[PDB]
């Protein structure tokens, strides 16, 4: 393993992290201003429901119901092939108001200007 | 739930890609299943990344088999490394994968969601159960290439947990 690669490897855990506390607590409680989180481009499937695009993606979260979710597992991988990562996280996600529920989301966030922006979200929820 | 979360069991950002999925779904996972998972070895870059993360004892709770695996960068009053139990190059990921258990996956249970397709690249989510030949939910992403005319895994991140008890009913019969 490269001295880069393990640079990377660390920066990408680190840019993981915050990334997904910004994303979660802006889903939960600023949903107006999501669409910050993506690129015009991105990509979005909750549960096989599919959205193209920042402005549907916002658009189809403002019609989401009330939401609450609880962060569990964080694992992140650089993407070497402008750099990206591959973010998995793992929780508990409360739907205003269903029973709770656990859910997978895979990310694939890019920079741009200095920020990172999602390229693919991947939501899925289960039972119990 | 609304009918904007109501689950469906696929999306496809390129319907153009279903088949090639498909293709790559079937021979991975028999491969899988069948115990001799080395040959999966050219499945996967030589240079090729994954990781496996579960929930704790508390929260999921007991995963013995998969424990050894675990790496999961949220830590609570606990430093180790970022490189701990991350796998770098086909060699140690198919050798990870080779040291589970034997599984059966059901591919009845699989959710596919492919939300990148293009010439360079193919990034798909695929989420179902497994029984440890006990029943285990799973989560993996595929980041794959092109590479010598086929298919190449250049990023896998995989999640487990325990699955439903309900679920576990369903599967035995």
């Amino acid at each position: 393993m490269d001295s880069d690669l393990k640079a990377k490897v660390e920066s990408c855990a680190r840019t993981a992290d915050t990334f997904t506390r910004l994303y979660y607590a802006s889903v939960d409680n600023r949903r107006q201003q999501i669409g910050r989180l993506y690129l015009d481009n991105a990509t979005l499937s909750w549960n096989g429901n599919g959205a193209i695009g920042r402005q549907m993606i916002e658009s189809y979260f403002q019609e989401l119901p009330s939401s609450n979710h609880q962060l569990n597992t964080l694992d992140a991988q650089p993407i070497v092939d402008q750099l990206a990562y591959l973010i998995m996280a793992s929780g508990s996600v409360k739907f205003a108001d269903q029973q709770l529920r656990k859910f997978q989301q895979t990310f694939i966030v890019t920079a741009e200007n200095d920020k990172w922006k999602v390229v693919s979200d991947c939501y899925r929820m289960q039972e119990v | 739930l609304g009918s904007l979360l109501e689950t469906k069991a696929s999306y496809l950002c390129d319907v153009a890609g279903a088949e090639v999925v498909r293709q790559f779904l079937d021979q991975y996972f028999r491969i899988f299943d069948s115990g001799n998972r080395q040959a999966l070895l050219d499945a996967y870059h030589e240079k090729a990344m994954l990781s496996i993360s579960m929930p704790s004892a508390s929260q999921a709770g007991r995963l013995n088999s998969f424990w050894k695996f675990n790496r999961n960068l949220r830590r609570l009053l606990n430093e180790e490394n970022r490189t701990r139990n991350l796998k770098y190059g086909r060699l140690a990921c198919v050798s990870t994968l080779d040291e589970w258990p034997k599984t059966q996956h059901d591919r009845r249970t699989f959710t596919v969601d492919l939300t990148i397709y293009n010439t360079s690249m193919m990034v798909f989510t695929v989420t179902g159960l497994f029984k440890e030949l006990d029943v285990r939910h799973f989560a993996r992403t595929y980041v794959v290439v092109p590479q010598n005319n086929g298919f190449c895994i250049r990023n896998e991140t995989i999640f487990i947990t325990n699955a439903t008890h309900e679920q576990v009913r369903e599967f035995k019969r």
